[PDB]
């Protein structure tokens, strides 16, 4: 079932506590719940547009062609025009929306989870149906652990932190143990 | 009316009102010196109209209103004016403010006072403005002007009218004895309000705690009809106008709106005593009751005193300190202040004279807050005061007020229910002050 | 300076509420290191002042006040943690998990007051990670002054050092056999049938924890606890009506491959975890609805890894979950005001 | 002045 | 020009002060041959890419200057790939991915647009061997401080990994030791960094105080 | 203008891929060599040189049993006659399905198991590998006919086989997966046997 | 080659489109 796919990927296969991908924005843009929100809405499209178009790609050109080795440039190349598109179009198309979406869509440009996941679905020879939701789950799972963890931040900007430990460390080491909490949910699906 | 209860909060405190609700309201010599402050009330200060050495009866107009919201000030007896200058003031600061000295005559003779003729006669209007010309300043706490009050209530349309009886601070006793010796008083007072303002029936609310309070009021008002005396329970926030509003009517007091609203007026007992007074003889505001109570004072006790006497006397007419007193309160613990000195005068808003020795006071050592959300459990606006106090703390006032900390009103049942012991109402009462001084300053730009 | 108001008080404090946390542990503290013997004794003092020894040492580095020692935030989470380990442990791994709790769940983000998660249960999942085989290793109930635990010095081998304790003094629970049973293509009535009595089950005559074994004795602590306002009922009532719930619904649609009511609430942390460890006040909601979602969450994560996930067990990490979802649900689900609407915009009257 | 006084911050 | 080189190694570090590069200093570093394989690669893809760019600065129109230099990025790290997984294929399998995954290295690009677009060859190529040696450093000492609470020993298997002429790396520390096995794991990562970051914290603010 | 903004992309574009080329055709080549040689020592470690003469993965078999499905048996031939078979066998264990290697003679006699893929919980069932214990050595000399079908199985269902301390199903896992490979062998002959 | 064709038809794409995207918006 694909409900057990998108579980997985979101609790079991996450892909920042347990994949290491997309870091330095979550730990850059965490420090206050709006922008959270907003880069992890634009994140999830951007994601699952990139997964749709590098499957695309990879099984109506590059496959065909009999060139794989390229595979890394194809995809950043598309995905990089994509965002940019994606950009653009929504500065004066809608004004008011862009105040949520486009801001913080230069950021995920280069994130290492728009080019991560594509390419471990391309390991795992995925179909469109399949990548798209692959896309969609690693998402939704960047979304689900971004807008816990900038909570748990401000949280802790008002609280008594040393002053050797307010901050960045801090923020480490609450997303260890948050790690160390989501660990729980390892060989469910 | 038959009370919702509810609150949504409150606490019970000791109440230690057996102490002093025993003895009859006792009566004070005349001291030598009055130190009248020219600022008794809220808004604008009064200003001053006789000179020094001018001779003055008790009743006299010492100062006049400059603007609609304002209260006049009367002498409280014959005499002879020394000083229009700086007195010390009630406050917690001790800075002093401006003000008269009298010196007392002795004489003790009034004005030729002008008395009226049928108070149920003459329109709402003449009785306001009469009431205007009284010093009526709302003997309750607020300070606020009665004549204010009452205009803006004839403006609408009220169907009740809630005289504030239930005493609720702890150690307070002065509306206990002022509602039992002077109960035909407070009915035809209550009854000129209800013939001032255009209204329906009287609900005149005591607690349960009081009740040779409530037989007495029973007694004086069972044979003009729409008069009710009703039983609020014993909590401390019962007293608020909004938490007493919320009881009774069933209703909520919009944020940001007044009483009128939802078509009920609330007066304390004393202010609408003072109104019968001011309307049947034509008595300005000049003594109020004061409860003189705590383990320190030989004798806990209720006097009639006038505006301006000092501490110092009012302390050694009941007796005197039997031993030292650690806090001298003025006013209920929960908002009493601590005074400066013995010397400081009795402004009308004055409710005690609280003498608090060792084992009264309880010992607080501060510790980080453990959010046991015992604070929202007890806050009777239902706010989140952990919150408030985490912002105020960091400077953020912004991110306080959108917590609550506009809605508050300061009645500490915050710090009375928290473990680690905070003082949350100070944290409350110094964004509060940041606030009005910030707005002060970008008003001034304008 | 001028002083403050209000000039009254309840004369409560922490120190207090902590004493009554651990008065209310005392009757099954005392069960389970009656029914365990020495080695149980053992390993609790030598987590207790570990935890007091390194909250200590930690509140003399960080330059807090020593009288922050006194208040029991250190004793009752060593307490728990000794209370929530295999009993015949060695003593390794309880100054581990102290060390690991009191630290850097604790005072590494300032102290109490400030930690976003439940420093017991951090200390617990980290030593169930780390050391797998020696926090899955059960000793059956050798009563003291029965003939046939061992004695005081041999307990001292057995706690201190590593002398290997029999064979046939450690055996399976319940949770942990069933699941093996069911992994044996047996059917979950003959399991039940012929392993698990829920009249021992109930009283505490099973492996277990150090205080999990007893499930009367910790809800008669909660239950005066509740007795005694210092928690909130909507915790443990809710955790309880999620998981009895659940559990009866899958009984009821498939009885010979799931197990569920009697046999879910008297088995494992359950009990424990909704009376004295999810009702932690520094890592709960504020709220009334803040709790209840707390609660049912709680039920349903520790329901569903119990059932269908890699473990016997998922209190530690359903309550470390929850913590982490705390606080978007305390600020999504604030108490409404006094003449305000839910949505904040005042009245209309 | 009196107007000007305003609470200071709790320790 | 040996200025960037002795000022980009602990004033302007890539993972330690600028926050970038997250992804490969957490992943891998489970040991310190690991991190001293992934520190190196990232060395040699920043200076011949830094280099390029430099050599290739007068151009690279502003409107299109990301995609053209992730081009650029992306030859650079492929080729890369392609040659470690044919003659250091032991190598390559345990790095998987975060070989791959140096286009989206923040440091790469971020250095590449602040730097190599308005400065020479020589000054470029010394600030990206500087930026390198700045990742390594930090790859080597959380990968030891990570392997030696994991495992007990210092650099292992660096004659299979790196070659048998680095066999001289290999000391084991605190001999008969099982480990913990909670910092090979995610968990055992995030700890680590933010202590470093503590510690680096209280060197500086030591140093400055001497000042 | 236009100009630039798609002239020097498909200047990159083209330039980057012509190279990546030239880096292609000489890594290819070297790359499916290391593989290979990559998948000859994983072989090798329960295959001696001496038994087998021919290449092993030339000949791969592919054969269809009633339970297995699809097998991957890779004979050793000495001289025109088989002398050992390699396959895998795949078996749940507790964190999942087990991958594992059995090098059976042509008698029946075990020549070495190894675990290839596993995902148990490291520090209580990671004893399988043999980089750490010497239990996943105990079939080296074992066979179907010196061993009844009564101790292929843990010692804790009535066997033969030890048992990890506090951990048991992985055991049972692996003793499954080298029991059914030897029955797999013994039903088919010929091919399978010699 | 039958590749590099192709690659410079996608890049001429992408430049085309990027550049009409920056001229109508
Ligand atoms: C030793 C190996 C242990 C292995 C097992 C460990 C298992 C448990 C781990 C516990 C670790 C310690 C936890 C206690 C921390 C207490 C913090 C107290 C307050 C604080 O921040 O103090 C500062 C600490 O120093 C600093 O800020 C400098 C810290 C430098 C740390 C360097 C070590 C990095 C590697 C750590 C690996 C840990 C792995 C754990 C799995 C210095 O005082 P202040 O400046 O705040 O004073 C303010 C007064 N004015
Ligand atoms: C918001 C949280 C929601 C939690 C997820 C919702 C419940 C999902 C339950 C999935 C259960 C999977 O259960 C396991 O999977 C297979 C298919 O994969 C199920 O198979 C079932 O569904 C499939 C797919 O529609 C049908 O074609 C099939 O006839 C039916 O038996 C089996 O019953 C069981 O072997
Ligand atoms: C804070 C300080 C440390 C407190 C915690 C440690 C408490 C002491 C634990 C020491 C443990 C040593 O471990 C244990 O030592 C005891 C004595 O102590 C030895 O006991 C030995 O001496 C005792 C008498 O002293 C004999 O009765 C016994 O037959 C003999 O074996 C045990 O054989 C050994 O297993
Ligand atoms: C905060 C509380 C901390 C509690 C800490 C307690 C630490 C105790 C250390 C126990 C030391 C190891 O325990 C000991 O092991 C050694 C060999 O391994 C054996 O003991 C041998 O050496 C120990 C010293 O190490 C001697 O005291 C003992 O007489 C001798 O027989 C026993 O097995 C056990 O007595
Ligand atoms: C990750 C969360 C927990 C943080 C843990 C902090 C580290 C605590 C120590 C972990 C050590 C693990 O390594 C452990 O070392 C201890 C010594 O202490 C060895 O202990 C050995 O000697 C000691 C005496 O000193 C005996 O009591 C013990 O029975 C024996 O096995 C263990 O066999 C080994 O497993
Ligand atoms: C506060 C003062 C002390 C209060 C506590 C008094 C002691 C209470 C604990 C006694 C527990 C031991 O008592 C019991 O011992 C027996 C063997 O003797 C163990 O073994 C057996 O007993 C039970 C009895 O129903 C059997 O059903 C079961 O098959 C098995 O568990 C039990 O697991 C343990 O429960
Ligand atoms: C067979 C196993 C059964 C397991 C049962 C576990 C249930 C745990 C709670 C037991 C019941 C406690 O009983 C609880 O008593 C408290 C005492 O204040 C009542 O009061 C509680 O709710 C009221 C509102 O309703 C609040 O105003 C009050 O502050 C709060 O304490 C609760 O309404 C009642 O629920
Ligand atoms: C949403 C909140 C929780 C609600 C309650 C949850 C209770 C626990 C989950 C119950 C899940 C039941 O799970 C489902 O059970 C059915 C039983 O019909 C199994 O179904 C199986 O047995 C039934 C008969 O019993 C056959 O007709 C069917 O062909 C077969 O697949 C499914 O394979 C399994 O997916
Ligand atoms: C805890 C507070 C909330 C309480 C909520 C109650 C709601 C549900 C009420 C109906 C529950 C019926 O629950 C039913 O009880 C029976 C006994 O009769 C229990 O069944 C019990 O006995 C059967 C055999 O007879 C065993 O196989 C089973 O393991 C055991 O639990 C089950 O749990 C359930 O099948
Ligand atoms: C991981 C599992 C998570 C479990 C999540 C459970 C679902 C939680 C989200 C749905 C919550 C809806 O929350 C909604 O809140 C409003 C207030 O705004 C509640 O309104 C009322 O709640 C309770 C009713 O018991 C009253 O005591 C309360 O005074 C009142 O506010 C509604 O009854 C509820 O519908
Ligand atoms: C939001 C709360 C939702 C609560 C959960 C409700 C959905 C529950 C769906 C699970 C239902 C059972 O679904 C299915 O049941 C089968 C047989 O019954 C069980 O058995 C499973 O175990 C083996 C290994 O152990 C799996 O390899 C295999 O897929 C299946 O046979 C599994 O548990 C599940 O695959
Ligand atoms: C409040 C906390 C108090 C902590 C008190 C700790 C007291 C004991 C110190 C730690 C134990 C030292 O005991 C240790 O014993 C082991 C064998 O058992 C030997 O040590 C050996 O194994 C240990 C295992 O971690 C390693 O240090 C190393 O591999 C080797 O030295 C030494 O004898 C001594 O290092
Ligand atoms: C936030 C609420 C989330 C609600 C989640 C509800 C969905 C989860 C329960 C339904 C899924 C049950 O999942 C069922 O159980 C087993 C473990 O028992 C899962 O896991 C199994 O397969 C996986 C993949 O090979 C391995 O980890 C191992 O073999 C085994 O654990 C299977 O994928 C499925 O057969
Ligand atoms: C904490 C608190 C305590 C109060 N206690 C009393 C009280 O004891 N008696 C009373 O009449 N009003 C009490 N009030 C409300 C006002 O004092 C008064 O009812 C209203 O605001 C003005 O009434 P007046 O015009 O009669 O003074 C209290 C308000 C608060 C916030
Ligand atoms: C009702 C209650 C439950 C508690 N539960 C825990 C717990 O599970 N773990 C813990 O370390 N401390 C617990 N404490 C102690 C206190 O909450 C602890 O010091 C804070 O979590 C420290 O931040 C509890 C205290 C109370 C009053
Ligand atoms: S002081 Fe303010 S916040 Fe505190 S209980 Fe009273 S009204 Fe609520
Ligand atoms: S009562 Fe005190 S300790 Fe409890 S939540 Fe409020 S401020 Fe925190
Ligand atoms: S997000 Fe910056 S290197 Fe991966």
């Amino acid at each position: 079932e694909y409900v057990l796919f998108l579980l997985g990927t979101v609790l079991v296969h996450n892909v920042v506590l347990v994949g290491f991908l997309g870091l330095c924005p979550f730990m850059g843009v965490s420090s206050k719940l709006d922008p959270s929100i907003g880069l992890a809405v634009a994140t999830t499209l951007v994601m699952g547009l990139g997964g749709a178009s590098s499957w695309l790609l990879e099984h109506y050109v590059l496959l065909p062609l009999g060139i794989g080795f390229i595979r890394i440039l194809a995809y950043i190349v598309v995905i990089a025009g994509m965002v940019q598109l994606i950009e653009m179009i929504i500065r004066k198309a809608s004004p008011s929306l862009y105040r949520s979406l486009g801001i913080y869509l230069p950021l995920i440009t280069t994130n290492c989870a728009v080019l991560g996941v594509p390419l471990l679905s391309v390991r795992e020879g995925h179909d469109l149906t399949m990548a798209v939701l692959f896309g969609l789950g690693s998402g939704l799972g960047f979304s689900l652990i971004m807008i816990i963890f900038a909570g748990l931040r401000e949280r802790l900007a008002l609280a008594n932190v040393p002053a050797a430990f307010s901050g960045p460390p801090i923020a480490f080491v609450t997303a260890g143990l948050l790690a160390l909490a989501f660990m729980g949910f390892g060989g469910l699906i | 009316y038959f009370n919702l209860s509810s609150i949504r909060g409150g606490v019970h405190p000791a109440a230690h009102k057996d102490l002093s609700a025993a003895l009859p309201i006792g009566s004070l010599p005349l001291p030598p010196r009055l130190y009248l402050p020219l600022r008794q009330h809220a808004g604008a200060e009064a200003l001053p109209m006789v000179a020094v050495g001018d001779k003055v009866l008790k009743g006299q107009l010492l100062a006049f209103p400059p603007t609609e919201v304002s209260a006049p000030v009367h002498a409280p007896t014959s005499g002879r004016i020394v000083a229009i200058g700086p007195v010390p003031a009630p406050h917690p600061s001790g800075l002093t403010t401006t003000g008269i000295v009298l010196e007392s005559d002795g004489e003790d003779r009034w004005i030729d006072l002008d008395v009226s003729t049928d108070p149920f006669a003459e329109d709402p209007l003449v009785l306001a403005d009469r009431v205007a010309k009284a010093g009526i300043v709302g003997l309750g706490g607020a300070i606020f002007p009665a004549a204010v009050k009452l205009k803006q209530g004839t403006r609408h349309e009220i169907k009740t009218v809630l005289v504030n009886g239930s005493e609720c601070e702890p150690y307070l006793t002065c509306d206990d004895r002022i509602m039992r010796e002077r109960a035909e008083a407070i009915v035809d007072g209550a009854r000129l309000i209800q013939h001032i303002l255009r209204a329906y029936s009287v609900v005149i609310a005591i607690e349960d705690n009081k009740p040779e309070a409530l037989a007495a009021m029973r007694a004086a008002a069972e044979h003009f009809g729409a008069i009710e005396v009703m039983a609020v329970p014993a909590l401390y926030p019962m007293g608020s106008a909004k938490q007493l509003i919320q009881a009774v009517t069933g209703r909520e007091v919009p944020a940001g709106g007044r009483s009128t609203d939802v078509g009920v007026l609330v007066h304390n007992a004393g202010t609408v005593y003072a109104i019968q007074q001011a309307l049947r003889f034509g008595r300005p505001l000049i003594s109020r009751v004061v409860t003189v109570s705590g383990a320190c004072v030989k004798t806990p006790q209720n006097l009639d005193v006038l505006i301006g006497t000092p501490v110092q006397a009012l302390i050694d007419a009941c007796g005197g300190l039997s031993g030292d007193p650690q806090q001298l309160l003025l006013g209920g613990p929960m908002m009493g202040a601590v005074l400066p000195s013995t010397e400081v005068p009795v402004i009308k808003g004055a409710t005690g004279l609280l003498a608090l020795a060792r084992h009264e006071l309880p010992n607080k050592d501060p510790a980080p807050c453990i959010r046991c959300a015992s604070c929202v459990d007890a806050c009777p606006m239902g706010l989140t005061p952990l919150d408030m106090a985490l912002y105020a703390r960091a400077d953020d006032y912004d991110g306080a007020s959108e917590y609550g900390l506009r809605d508050c009103i300061l009645c500490g049942c915050c710090s009375y229910v928290c473990p680690s012991h905070i003082p949350l109402v100070h944290y409350f009462q110094y964004a509060k002050g940041q606030q009005d001084e910030r707005r002060s300053a970008a008003r001034k730009s304008d | 300076s001028v002083a403050a108001g209000p000039f009254a008080h309840d004369r409560s404090s922490v120190n207090r509420i902590m004493l009554d946390v651990c008065l209310a542990l005392t009757p099954a503290t005392l069960f389970g290191l009656v029914m365990f013997g020495w080695p149980a004794i053992n390993l609790w003092l030598v987590t207790c002042v570990s935890a007091l020894a390194i909250e200590a040492a930690c509140l003399r580095l960080l330059g807090q006040p020593m009288r922050r020692l006194l208040d029991g935030s250190a004793l009752l989470t060593g307490w728990l943690l000794a209370i929530s380990l295999p009993p015949w442990a060695p003593w390794w791994i309880g100054v581990g998990g102290s060390l690991f709790a009191i630290g850097i769940g604790k005072q590494l983000y300032g102290g109490i007051g400030q930690n976003p998660f439940n420093p017991a249960m951090l200390a617990r999942v980290a030593l169930l990670i780390a050391f797998p085989l020696q926090m899955t290793t059960w000793a059956l109930p050798h009563p003291l002054f029965s003939s046939s635990a061992p004695g005081f010095f041999d307990s001292l081998a057995i706690t201190f050092a590593g002398a290997p304790l029999a064979d046939g003094m450690t055996g399976a629970t319940a949770l942990g056999n069933l699941k093996t049973e069911l992994t044996l293509n047996r059917t979950a009535q003959e399991i039940l049938e012929g392993g698990f009595s829920t009249i021992s089950a109930l009283f505490g005559s099973t492996p277990g924890s150090l205080g999990e074994t007893s499930e009367l004795l910790l809800l008669v602590g909660g239950v005066w606890l509740v007795l005694r306002r210092i928690i909130h009922w909507e915790i443990p009532v809710a955790i309880l009506a999620s998981v009895f719930v659940m559990a009866t619904l899958a009984y009821l649609i498939n009885p010979e491959r799931y197990a569920g009511g009697l046999y879910q609430l008297t088995s494992g942390g359950l009990i424990l975890c909704a009376f004295f460890i999810a009702t932690d006040p520094v890592t709960s909601p504020i709220s009334r609805v803040g709790r209840l979602i707390f609660g049912v969450g709680c039920g349903v994560l520790i329901y569903v890894i119990r059932t269908w996930g890699s473990f016997p067990e998922a209190a530690a990490f359903a309550v470390l979950f929850m913590n982490a979802l705390t606080p978007l649900i305390d600020r999504y689900w604030r108490p409404r005001a006094y003449g305000r609407n839910v949505r904040g915009k005042p009245l209309v009257a | 002045t009196l107007d000007t006084w305003r609470w200071d911050k709790p320790a | 020009p040996w200025q960037y080189f002795t000022s980009a190694l602990w004033q302007y570090n890539v993972a330690l002060v600028q926050m970038l590069a997250l992804c490969p200093t957490l992943a891998v570093t489970t040991t310190a041959t690991n991190g001293l394989g992934m520190g190196l690669a990232t060395t040699l893809v920043l200076v011949m890419t830094n280099a390029l760019i430099s050599s290739m600065r007068h151009t690279i129109s502003p409107e299109v200057r990301n995609p053209v230099m992730i081009g650029v990025i992306a030859g650079v790290v492929t080729l890369t790939d392609m040659a470690m997984n044919a003659w250091m294929h032991e190598l390559y399998k345990v790095l998987g991915l975060f070989i791959a995954l140096i286009v989206t290295n923040c440091a790469v690009l971020g250095r590449a647009e602040s730097f190599c677009l308005r400065n020479p060859v020589i000054p470029s190529i010394l600030d990206g061997a500087g930026m390198g040696a700045g990742f390594t450093a930090v790859l080597v000492v959380i990968g030891g401080i990570r392997e030696i609470l994991g495992s007990g020993t210092l650099f292992s298997q660096a004659s299979s990994l790196l070659g048998s002429h680095f066999k001289w790396m290999e000391i084991t520390v605190i001999p008969d030791f099982q480990g913990i096995l909670l910092a090979i794991l995610p968990p055992g990562a995030f700890i680590v960094l933010g202590f470093l970051l503590a510690a680096k914290r209280v060197i500086d603010r030591k140093r400055a105080e001497r000042r | 203008m236009v100009a630039y903004q798609g002239l020097s992309l498909g200047l990159v574009c083209a330039v980057v891929a012509l190279l990546l080329l030239t880096g292609n055709i000489m890594t290819h080549g070297t790359i499916a060599e290391q593989q290979m040689q990559d998948r000859l020592a994983t072989l090798r470690e329960v295959l001696p040189q001496s038994l087998y003469d021919n290449n092993p993965l030339a000949d791969s078999f592919k054969v269809q049993d009633a339970e297995l499905g699809e097998v991957e048996v890779l004979p050793a031939r000495l001289q025109g006659k088989l002398t050992a078979v390699v396959f895998q066998g795949r078996n749940i264990g507790y964190g999942g399905p087990i991958e594992q290697m059995m090098s059976v003679d042509a008698q029946g006699k075990i020549l070495g198991v190894r675990v290839l893929t596993h995902k148990e919980t490291p520090g209580l069932a990671d004893k399988i590998e043999a980089s750490r214990s010497d239990w996943i050595k105990v079939f080296d000399g074992l066979s179907l006919e010196n061993t009844a079908l009564d101790k292929w199985k843990v010692k804790k269902d009535g066997g033969q086989f030890d048992q990890f301390a506090g951990a048991t199903i992985t055991p049972r896992a692996v003793v499954k997966t080298v029991l059914q490979g030897l029955q797999f062998q013994a039903r088919h002959a010929e091919q399978l046997k010699a």
